[PDB]
This record gives C-alpha cells, structure tokens and sequence, in this order.
C-alpha cells in the first residue's frame, strides 16, 4: 500500500515510544570518557 | 503574512504519461478511424485500501472509463463515441430541439442535430484485479550508530478489455494486462556520540510509492495496443499501408503475446 | 469579554488564483464565445482522506462543475449554460409561467422567456484520481541541543476534461492534466541546559498543506487551456485574429503537449 | 439549589457580522430591487470533521441558502424569494385555496394569493470547498520552570456564488470567494520549585477558533458584493444615480478583482 | 430496600426561562394576532456531538418548530397553526367526517370542522450552525499540596428565522440570532501529607454545561422578537396603540440591530 | 442446582408514579371527559447515549404517546382514542365487516362496530431536549487510609405538548416542561495498614441514576396538568363545579406560570 | 526535481499466466467453435479481508465473468457472447437503429445489425469459497546474534463451473477446482556486538503473496479444461480427429477426475 | 527480478473430497436419473466470523445451492436443473427467440428450445447453523528452555436438507447433517541459553485450520446420501437391482440413523 | 448520563492499572514496625 | 462541548494512570520527619 | 481543525502519562537545599 | 475460528511485549558462568 | 496527506509518552557541574 | 492473508515496543570487554 513515510527518532519525528532504545542505544555504544 | 493560503507549489502539466503512451501514440494509421464505444470500466476488483486510509477509499479508481476513451482518442485509431453520461447528452439534445423547434432561434446559432453517431464495436472491460503487497521486501543493515534501510512492496493491478462487435453480440478479442506498483522507501540515520556529551543524531528520509492512476493508465494503454494487434492480426481494421505489418511498435506487442 | 465569539481574523478575500490563472485570463479573444454546457465533472477518483480525518470526508472536493463553470466564464472563450441544478432552473420557469399565464402581471415586472439556449458542446469530465504521499521525504539534523527537521509529501491530482460535440455525440478533444499538491513541515528545537540547573527548551514549527482545492482549480484551469488548444488546432472557435495563432501563451500550452 | 438547570450566560444578541457586512449594507441603491431566486447553495466540500468529532458532523454548515437568503435581504438591491422550503409554501396555498374556495371565510381574514411572484435572476452556489490546516504553526519557548507557547491554524473555506439568467438559462456572473479560518492557542505554565519542597505550578490557557459558520458568512457577503459589482459592470441592475459608479466600496471590491 | 427503583428528586417544574422570555411575553398587543404558519425549522446545522458521545446524536435537537411555536404563542401576537405533523391532524378530520357523515352521531358530540384555518405569512427558519469550542479556556494554578483550576467553553448556536409572505411568496425579513452557550468547569484539589504518615487528600469538583435547548429556545425567542421589529418597523401588523412606538422593549431590540 | 436459570428478584409492582401522578389524579372533574387524540409524541431531542451504552441507543425512550395516552386516561378528563396503530385497528374492524357482513355470525358475538369515535381535540407533542450533563459536580476527601466521595450529574429533559384545535387547526395552547434528571454516586473506601503486615482494605459503593422513563413520565404528567390549567383559564372544558377553580392544585399549577 | 511525480517502474505486460493456462492453451481443436453464454460468476464466498484491510475490501475480486470469459476465449473452443454489461449493448443497438433508420447515414459507415448472436449453452458459476489460513505454519532458529526465520500461510479457492444447457435448462456438466494461494515470509536479522560498543545490527526480509486474482484465473483454467472433458467425454463439442482422443493433455486433465 | 509478480506455487487441481464423497459416487445406480430442482440453500446461519477477521465475512459460505448441486449431480442419482440463476437463463432463452424467430438463422447454428424442464422434487435446504468454539482446548508443557504446546477448536456446521415434493407442495424426508471442522496449532520453542553468553532460540510452528468449505462439502454429501437413503427406504426411486437394496454403503448411513 | 459504577481497588473491583498507587499510597502511609 | 466531569486523583476517581506521579508529587513535598 | 484545549499538568488537567516527566522535569530544575 | 499463527518470540516474531518475560525467563535460568 | 502539525515537547505539546526520552535526552547530555 | 512484512528492530524498522528486549538480548550476549 501507500508507504506514508515517518521518522524513526523521536524527536522531530513524533513516535514517542522509540525514545527509551535509541538513547538507550548510545549510551551503550558510548567509548568516550573525559 | 500568516493568514494568507498557502502559495502554488508545482506547474499543473500534463499527467505524465508512461513509456506505453509514447509507444501507443506512433501506432501506424489504419484505413479509417473506427467509431467505438466504451460505456463502464467498472471497478470489479472489489478491493479497499487498508489502514490508515478510510474504509471506503476504494483501492484502484472508479477512474477507467475515463482513462480508457482518452487512451482511445490518443492512439490514431478510435473516434470514442460518448455512451458514459450519455444521459447528460440526451438531455442536452432534448433542450436543443425544444430551443429550436419554434424555427425562431437566430439563424446563426442554430444546432444541426443529426443522430447519435453509433459505433461499431464496443471496448468493454474491468479491473479484474489489484492485489497490495504481492511482493514486499527491504534491507536494513546498521552499524555503529549510522543506519540505514530499505522497504519496496508491489501491488499488482491487472485490466481486462473485451472488443465486442456490436452488431453479432460476440466477443472478438479479451486482452488481460498487468501491471505492478513499485512502493519504496529508503532512510538513513546517525544516532552516534560523537564527543562526551555531543549527541549527534540525524536522519534522511524518502518514500515513493507510484501513484495507482498512472499505472492503471500504462495498463489501459498496453491494453488499447493489445487489441490494435489482435484485430490487425485476423480480420479487423486493416493497416493503411500494409507494409508497416511489421512495424517496429507493432512488432514489440505483438511477441509479447 | 470571555463570552463573546472570537472576531474575525483575515478578509475574506477572492480565491487566490495560480499563474495558470493569469495565465488562462488572457487568451486571445475568439470571433465567438461559444455556448458551452458542463453537467457534472463527477468525482472518479474513488478516495477519502486518511486517519484522523472521518471516513467520509471525500479526498478530493465533489467542486467541480462549479469550479469547471468558473474557469470557462474567466476566459473569454465560453459562455456556461448552467445545466447543473437544471431542476431548480426548471422549477423557477414554471413559476414564472404559471405566474404570467394570466397576462395580470405588472406589464414592468414580466419576465421574457425565451427558451433554454442550448449548447453547441458539451464538457464532460472527471478527476481521474487522487493519490496520496506519491512522493515523501523529509530530513531532519540534530546536533547537540539544537535540532531541526523538514517533511514533504506530495499528492497528485488528476483530473480529464472531454469536449463532446452534442450534435453527433461523438468526443471531439480530451485532456489529462496533472497537479502535484505539496504538504510539507518545518520544525526547529532547542532542548539543552545551558547553566547547571537552567533549563532552556523552545520550539518553533510550521506547515502548509496546499489546499486541495486550489490544486483543482488550477488543474481545471489548464485542463480548459488545453481544450481550448486542442480546439483552435484542428477545427474548432478559430481565433479571432489568426495573427494571435502563435500566441505568447498558445505556443506555452502548445509545447507542453 | 444544586438540582436547578444551569442559569443563562449570555444575552442572545444579533449574529455578529464582521466588516464585510456593514460594507454590504452601505452599497448605493439601484433603481429597483431585483426579485431574485435562491434555491440551493449546497455543500459540495465533502468534508467532515477529523477526530474527535463524530464522524457525520459536516466540516461547514449546510446553512448556506439560509444565510445567502439573508446577504441578499440585507444589502438593498435584491428581494430574496422563498424558492427553498417551496413545497411546505405550495402546501399552505394549498390550504388557503381549500379554506376560501368556499367564499365562506369571514370577508376580514381571507388571503388574496395572487401567484408566485417569480424571479428574474437566480443565485445558484456551492461552498466548493473547506480544505483543514491549510498552513499550521506555532511557536513555543520554556525557560526554568516558566514557558508559554502558541499554535495557530488556517482553514480555507471557498465559496462560489453564479447569477444565471432564468429567462436564457446562462450565466451571467460567477464569483469565487475564500475565507481563512484562524484557529489559534496560547498557553504559560509556570512548573518551578521557588523554595525547599515548595512546588509552585500554576498554568493559563486560552483558545480561539473562529466559527465556520461566521466565516461562512462573511465569504458569502463578500459574493454577494461581487456579484453586484460583476453585474454593475456590463449591463444589469444599473445604479439609481450613475454618479455613484465611483462608489467608495464599489471601487474596494472593483479593484480586489 | 434495595431492589425498589429511584425515587424521584426535583419537581418537574415549567422550563426555565431565559430573560429574552420575560423580555417577549411582555411585548405591546397588536391590533390583531395573526395567524402564522411554520412548517419545519429544520437542523441545517449538520454537527454532530464529539467524543464520546455516540455518532449520532446531533449537536442541537430537532426540537425547532416545537419551540417556534411556543415562542410565537407566548407573545400575544401569533396564533399558531399546527402545519407540523399536518398529516395527523388530516387523519383525524377524516376520521371526523367518516364518523359524523351519516348524521347518527349524538348530536351533543359533533365536531363541526369549518376548514384548515389558513395563514397570512409564513415563518420558516434553521439553525444556521451549532460550532464547538469557538473559544476555549481555562487557568490553573496549584501552590504546595492546594490546587485549583478552571475551564470554560463557549459553543455558539446561530438561528435564522424568515418571515415569508405567503401570498406572492416573497420574504418579508429575515434575522440572525447567535447565543453562546456557555460550559465551564471548577475543581480544587488538596494533595499534601500533613503529618509525617497521614496524607490528606481531598477533591471538590463542579461543571455546568448549559443545555443546548435552553440556548436555542432563547436565540429563538429573541429571533421572534427581532422579527417582531422588523415588521413593526416598515408595514405589517401594525400596533394596537401607536404610543407604545418606543416601548422599553422595542427600543431594547431595535437599537441591537 | 447451577444450570437452573435464576429466581425472580422483585415483584413486577405497577410502575412507580411521582407526586405529579397523585397531584394529577386528584383534579377536579369537568363537566365532562373530552374526547382527545394522540398520534405521535415522537423523538424530537436528537440524542444518543455515550460510551459505553451502545451507539444506536436513544438517550430518551421513543415511549411518548404510550405514556401521554396513560397521562390522560388518568386524570379523569380525557378519554383517549387511539390514533396509534390506528392501522392495526382498522385492519381489526376489516375483518370484524369480513366476519359477519354475511350475517352468519352466532347472534350472541357479532361486535357491532358503530365508527371510529373521533376526537375534538388533538395533543401533539415531542420531547424538545435532552441534554446530559448540564451540571454535575462532586466532592471527595480521602484523610489517611480512609476516604469518601461523591459524584452527580443532571440531564435536563423537557417536553412540549400542544393541544391542537382539530375543528380548525389552529393551537390554542402549548406548554413546555422541563425535568432534571439526577445521577448520584457515593463511595467509601478504607485503604490502610492497621497492623505490621495486615493490610485491611474494605470498599463500599453506590449509585443511583433516576431512570429516564419515569423523570419523562413525570414531565409529561406535568404537561397534562399544564394543558388542563391553560384549558379552564380561557374557555375550554369549563369545570364541574366553578367553586372548585381555586383548587388546590390548580392553583399550585397555575402560579407556577 | 522533488516535486515530479514518480518514474513508471516496469513494463506493463500482459498477465502473467500459470501453467495451466499453456496447458488449456493447446487443446486440440474442436470440430467448430461453439458459442457459449457467461452471464455472473457471482462472489459466492461471502468472505471479506482481515484487519488491517478495510471492512468492505471482498477477499476474492469480483473480477469472473471477466476472467472466465478470457479462459473460454483462449481455448479456441468456445466463442463468448457478451450477456455481461448486456444492457450496454442493448443500448448501443438502440443508437445504431435510431441513427440509421432513416437510411441518410453515410452508406459507407452503416453496422448492419444482424440480431443477438444466442448461444447454445451457458457457463455459470462462483466462487464457492475463498478460507483464509486454511494451513499456517513456519520455523524460526536464532544463534547468538544471528536468526532467520519463516512463515507460510494457504489460502484456498475453489470455483465451481456448470456447463447448463439452455435447450432444457438442465446442467450438462458442474465441475469444482481449486487453488492454494501460498503466502510466505523470510527474514534473517543479525544483532549481536562485534567489538566492545560497535553494535552491528542487520537485517533482510522478504516477503511474497501469491496475488489472489492470478489464483483464480488458473482455477478458472483448469475449470475450463475440465469442462472441456467432461463434454468431450459422454456427449458434446466432439473433437475433429477423434484420434486426438487421447491427447498428452486431455490425459492429464482426464485421470485427475 | 524484484518486480516480477509472484510464481505460482501449486497446480489447481480438483477440489479435494472426503472420504463421503468417494462414499457418494459409488451409490446404485436407480431405474431412472431423477429431475431435481435447487433453488437456493441459503445462509441461515446468521454467524459472522470473529476478530480480527472484518465484520461482514460470513463465517459459512453463501457457497451452497453451487455445492449442493455438484453434489446430486455427483451421485448418480438426480439430474439438476439450473433454476439458479434462472433469471439469466430465461434472458438466454429469450435472446435465442429474438435470434431465430425470423428463420434467417444458419440452418446449423440454430438452438432448438423445448420448454424448461421441469423436476419432479425439489431439495430446498439450509445452512442451520454453524458455532464456533463449540469444544476448545489445548494442552502446554515447557521444561527448561525447551517448550511445547497445542490448541484445537472445533466448529460445528449443521445442515438441514428437505425434498419437498412439488406435486403436492408436502415435504417428503428432511435430514440434518453435523460436521465438526478441526482447528488445531502446534508450536516447539527452545529459549536456553546453552554457553555462558550464547543465547540459542529457536521455534517451529505449524497451524492446520480445516476450510469451512470442505466441511460444508462433506455436510452437503452426506446429506444427499441421506436423501437417497430415506427416499430408497419408503416410497421413492426404488433402486434398478433391488438386491443392491442391502448394499455396504447404504447399509452405512442407514444404520448411522 | 448513567454511571456505570466501579470498584477503585484493583483486587475486586477490576481496573489493574490502579494497584501500582493503591498499595505504594498504604506502604508510604505505614507508620508500624515490628 | 460538554464537561463530562471526572477526579484527578486516581483513588475515588478512576483514572490510574495518575497514581505514580500524584503519590511522587507528594513525597517529593513531604518536609516531615518522625 | 477544532483545537479541544486541554491543561498539560496532569493535576486538574487530566492527562495523566504526563506526571512521570512534569515532577522529574522540577526534580532535576531543584537548585534548592535545606 | 482460524488461527492466524503467530510467533512467540519478538524478535522475528512481532509480538513485542514478550520480550521483557523471555529474556528474563533466561537469565533466571542461566546456569553457565565464565 | 494534511500534515496536522504537532509539538515534539510533552510540555505546552501535549504527547507526554515522549516526556521520558527527552528530558533523559539531556541528562546524558548535561556536561556541567556545580 | 497478506503478509504486510515489517522490520523487527525499532531502528529503521518502525514498532519501538521491541527496542527493551532487542538491545538487552545483545548486552545479556556481549562477550567481549576492553
């Protein structure tokens, strides 16, 4: 069917949802320190 | 200011036509434009979009009928009678004959009625069929915070179109053609500390889905050339020059079957 | 107060026309303005709009035929029969009979009637379809902080006009012209502290959603230029001053085809 | 007591008319007021209220007819007949004539019918459209504890409004006027701690979406006031002192053209 | 016990009435009531109630023309005919006739119908629109534990009454009257521990949505009034003592306009 | 056992009257009871019962004119005909003709038909609104562990009667009663520890929502009284005994105008 | 640019037909062609798609009758009458009297009429089922990080075909096929670290519905050759050489009876 | 490619029947095929299928009367006539008329018309009902990592088929036939970890839910064995060898009843 | 318009969603030991 | 459009989703000890 | 379209998945101590 | 009725609201160490 | 299709399910101290 | 029916429910460290 496209962030992209993985997502690939 | 509607955006063209139109439109010219007359191309495939759309959003338009006379005009070949909202024609005679059956209307604007010019086929046919997502798909690979995917569904939409001869009642030729919508979409997103505390997340995004009334159009346009070629095949409308038999269109469609 | 309803905010303006509508206003005048007849440019494209919208709210307006009636009036080509609520028009000739059938009318206040002037056309038509998000997209950047997106959508509306000569029936022209309504969204945020227990968080957005209904207006517009193209090409309302055959703006619609 | 129906707000004023009205009503008086003939100016929008308005609640009223009536009667220049509700008028002729075709009614209150006076003109319409968010916005910043915002939104509403001549059933005139809806919103909240565990939250709120109807309205005078200047211009209904060609507000909405 | 159905709380006391009421009872006596005539002030509204209040329930009732009446009965100046539900009383008077034409019936009960009574002018009308929330609001601020708050809504109901003349079928006047109902919403809430362990909680609450039947049967009192004037003021039903010109009343009424 | 299906709770008494019913019982006899004909008190309010009741239930009974006729078989004033079903009945004196137009019928159960008794008057009505909501309210306060509450709504339903003159159609009076529905709930609940891990939670509950029959049968017998008051003040059905117009009850009714 | 609609993806060719269909394509040639008479191979199977397609979107299309008469017209065995859309030839046959029935039609372009070419039996039908998940199924393992899984679904049709034989109105031959639309599904998705916080995460799918419409049409195929065998067999449409009897494919389609 | 629509999986062959089918065909042959007459086995059930499937899919199929009719023309027993679609036939037998009631047809081409013929019963019938869930279960254990399970429903389908005698218009036998279709899923899941970090999962699934049409197949075949039985056992078509009267089949089902 | 009436507690009276409140507003309020 | 009234507080007023923050809302004020 | 106006604290404004991020959107704002 | 089958598992199964039982039911079952 | 414009911010926005992400959206982003 | 096919991952793939488990099915096999 139509694909009515939509982000997958939730900031500047509304499914609100998604925001506890993604962060959660760099927070665990974060190698940075200091 | 903030109250004024929202400005034009885009030139209203022509709809954009398909490679089949540009293929349909250098057909060669027969003997004599054939009166022709297509009444419905109804919508029998009896589908619906899904969700989100409204329920009653029908899936293919309820457009054909009025796809199909102009893919007929186009082609040199028809002359479409109208047969669709031929009652409005009706009308319209019958308000010409009571505007000038007093012999009183200006002897210029006078409207010489001669008959319904009647037509000797009929190019009936349907929509037999739009399937959604008879083929999905789409790869998504992701790795260290950059991102990035793909989705493609096919819907299938298939035509059917009968010449029937009006004056036997029998069918001459039924031409089935198909055609698949192509839905994409593509993004690409970075979700990557990229200092300590510098989160930068972005994201591209694009999504074509090819509208249903342009393949719809392409399909009725293969369609009309499928009929050119099996009437010019056994008994019906001969070329004008019969040297273009083997012409390089009517050649393509004609091993296509 | 608190009680009184909200005052009224812009001024009711006329319907903001696209170029193809300055475009369409001047076109070479022809030896006549025709009598032209349009019924119902019906709705074909079979669609509603989506979620949140109600199931029935139809996609494209049921407009036209009174958007159609306005565009042949603006050039000075067609004079629109109204043909369209006919039975109200009908209706109001009975009366005016029946109320002067005794001759007792004040010999000012009698109205003349002649006779429905019919048409020497007719202009039939459609919108052939409306498909939604033919095209998406959108990208949105985030950096730390500050961020900001865009999305777009487009949805194509087409809409066919058929110029049926009523004497014979038969469809002398038919056009399809396409319109890409453009809906798109602006956002731009700001969510960083910027002291150690300071807060700041803004958002700025903004959107346009084309109207549908100038996008059919301004189809509908060039949808007539081309009929009248299609026209003053092969045999029909010549011009007024063949000079004007190689118009400024008959040679842009000319090409287009 | 507590079990006592609500007691009433507001006094039931006068329908408020924006500045189009009392630019309506101070038009120049013509030679004689036109009879004229309003039978349905429907709702050819097909929209619907989205969520979480039920789904049947129509987008704009299908007042119009009722409040083209009114336009009419109230700039001096047309005396609207009923022509709308015309069967329920029919039935109380009807009545009349059975309650005196006895001659028996007592000579004070009997009702001299003397036949529906008809109209020389009639003002068919549509709303051809009301297109939702048209342009959308808003903007919203939050400092420490306080922050205040804003949304606003545009709704189109056209309105099309054709004088057809009911002697020779052609237009005369056919005018397109919109109108933008402003719905707007502010609020401020105020979510701080202003001491150790002293949470003070407080929050103000207000909103503002003008109604469809008044807009509806407004639209509506405005053609009304283009069709008398369209007709003021060629040939009918000329002015009673020609002087006031140059009128202050027939030059206004001469020049908005 | 528990199984006996409620018992009944306040007393079924008259409607109330708004001051528009108390405001047209007491109008100045004509010279002659007049027999007026209406037929269906119908729901041209098209609104319906939101969520979650079922789909159908349309927005203000189709209680119009039952509350007309009322209205024109309670000035002392029309007697109104029923004209509503006219095919009931068609069935009794055949019922009548069919009991009473063979002479048998006891002479005591006869019924000697004369014939429909039959009006002078006829007040047709609408409810030109009913739109929701034309301004919201509300503040709110809740200090440490204490919090109170406050909504209202205002849903504006615009009415259109025309008086037409029934015998040459033209309109006499024609008035708009808006009300705004009024629906508001009062709590205050207490949410703070007290003691170490003991947390009060505690919760007033309030709301009065004005009905809807109320508003209307006002606008439509008012409506009434309004019409009143506008006949008083140029020709019809002239008063009884032109003294009372300038009652308190009608200069109430006719400065509002 | 457990597939008995269950006993019967309550005894099906006669439905529970409120005081209007023993205020309405009691009035003074006339001089003699009017013959009165009730066709249809039909479901002017327009209004459906929200979530969860489902979307199709009316929020008051379509029940008017079979609890209208009970009103006035009451009170010792009116005998009413049927006129409701009246095809039922007529289908049922068609087949008592059919049955012994031969005259073959057992002498002792032929049922001599005399004609359809008809009545002089006629009382027509609706149910003008049906509001939900028009004030509600609550309190609740909840100390440690124990609480209580309370909450209660008004719907406000009003009723129109008019008692239409048959003879010549004309109203000659129209009354307008309102009655507020109450819908109450009381709960109590105790939440809190009592012991080192005995935790007593208990609940009590209750609610009452008037049914909306018998708040409607109690409006309606209000209009009856209403109707019958306006009757004896001008010069209708002039009472037995003229001693008893200062009654007691009719003099309650009569100030409450 | 963004604003042009999208690119046509494929070639819209014809149908893509199943095995079955070059299996009916070779037959072996009767001894003539026989007329044959489709009427409505109507939608028997009552069955409507699940969530999340729309209510009203029918599972099997409404396409037969336009699928079957293609079948019958492939086979060169049967010549389809038209009887579908039977009153639009009707119609045309009435416009091509009235247009030539006063002979001053041009003598080249005349359709001479012969009458309804009737047929000597009639292939009736439906879709007597169309069961969703008539078989599921699917296996899924996932290792550390990496999985693949499927799914598979059957969906069955059946078409039921009746050869009756119009002479006697009784059925000749009745013939049940069906078809298991296979649906399935694959995916493999691998998220498992790689490094210490580079998290690779993956994933393709894929995913294909038979189409429905193209299930049908093989069904209607096959039922096409069965009826062709059932009538070759006992006693009609003999073949021209008998020793074509038995046939490699008139075997086939004969043991699987 | 990607864009290619799907391949078909299966090869359409016939509808696969039970084991009452093959229990059906081999029945003794009678002295003489009888005329039968279906008209229509309607859908008494009054049963929509559940969630999630959509609201308006008829849990058994409108199938029957083209299921029934395979079924007598199985069993070589009954010889149907159509009188289904009767309509249609009577259109083509009134076409054939109009085609050769002038003789001018092709002395080989032309359809000699008996007259309908006529049966001598009818077997009307029903689907009597069809339950869901009637007896569900399904028995789960999981151990360590390692999991099994299984449901199963069954659906009882009834069907009631009644020979009714035309001649007399009296019913002669009326059966009622069960079926009880089996839906069962059977499911294997392995979630444990085997090393210290890597987590193999697994599951295979599987789904058999038995099509209703299949079953009302078999319901419908047992039927008409049961017809023939009760038929056989009194009065009617008595079989050709009465010593098969004692046959292994119709020893079968005359013992299951 | 009616009310439906229905327990507060989540334990006899049905909404689930309450429980998490019900019990921590009881915990938060226990002023016993031992 | 109507005001069909309703508590904030999930106990003796329905809606629970209110529970954690209203309870949160309180133990965060709670200046008391012993 | 219509913009139903609603509070965003979920004390006296009803939507109640806002308290969980309102009270810890002041928590993590206290500059306060003692 | 039919029974539309559906995986148990979220990942290549959908039904997300799964995944916070079955992972736990493992790592409660996990019996491995280093 | 119309592209209802709506806040990102549970606050003065109304979605609150994205009240969580956010403000822990600038938790893991707060670089300062005292 | 149709098999209306959807990514798994809440990344790029749309249903966020799943992101919980996803990602703690990879923190739960992470064998590497350093």
């Amino acid at each position: 069917g139509t694909m009515t496209f939509q982000f997958r962030n939730p900031n500047f992209g509304g499914n609100p949802n998604n925001g506890a993985f993604l962060l959660n997502s760099a927070q665990a690939q974060n190698s940075y320190k200091d | 200011c903030l109250t004024a509607p929202p400005k034009e955006a885009a030139r209203p063209t022509l709809m954009p036509r398909a490679q089949s139109y540009k293929d349909l439109t250098h057909l060669p010219a027969p003997t004599g434009k054939i009166f022709v007359s297509v009444y419905n191309i109804q919508d029998e495939t009896g589908q619906f979009k899904p969700y989100p759309a409204s329920n009653f959003s029908t899936a293919v338009p309820q457009s054909a009928t009025a796809m199909l006379v102009t893919a007929l005009k186009d082609s040199r070949w028809f002359i479409p009678l109208e047969r669709q909202g031929l009652q409005n024609l009706l009308n319209e005679r019958k308000i010409i004959r009571a505007a000038q059956e007093n012999g009183t209307v200006a002897i210029n604007n006078r409207i010489p009625l001669q008959s319904l010019t009647a037509a000797n086929i009929m190019v009936e046919g349907s929509i037999i069929g739009y399937e959604s997502n008879v083929k999905s798909g789409g790869v998504g690979a992701r790795y260290f915070g950059i991102g990035a995917d793909t989705q493609y569904q096919l819907d299938q939409i298939a035509v059917n179109l009968r010449v029937v001869n009006v004056s036997t009642g029998e069918i001459l030729s039924s031409v089935n053609t198909s055609k698949t919508i192509l839905s994409y979409e593509v993004q690409a997103g970075v979700f990557r500390f990229i200092d300590y505390q510098r989160l930068l997340e972005g994201e591209v995004g694009y999504t074509s889905n090819e509208p249903v009334m342009l393949c719809l159009m392409s399909a009725i346009e293969t369609g009309v050339i499928f009929l050119i070629n099996d009437g010019i095949d056994r008994g019906l409308w001969d070329l004008q020059n019969k040297a273009e038999r083997q012409n390089d269109i009517l050649v393509k469609y004609r091993h296509m079957s």
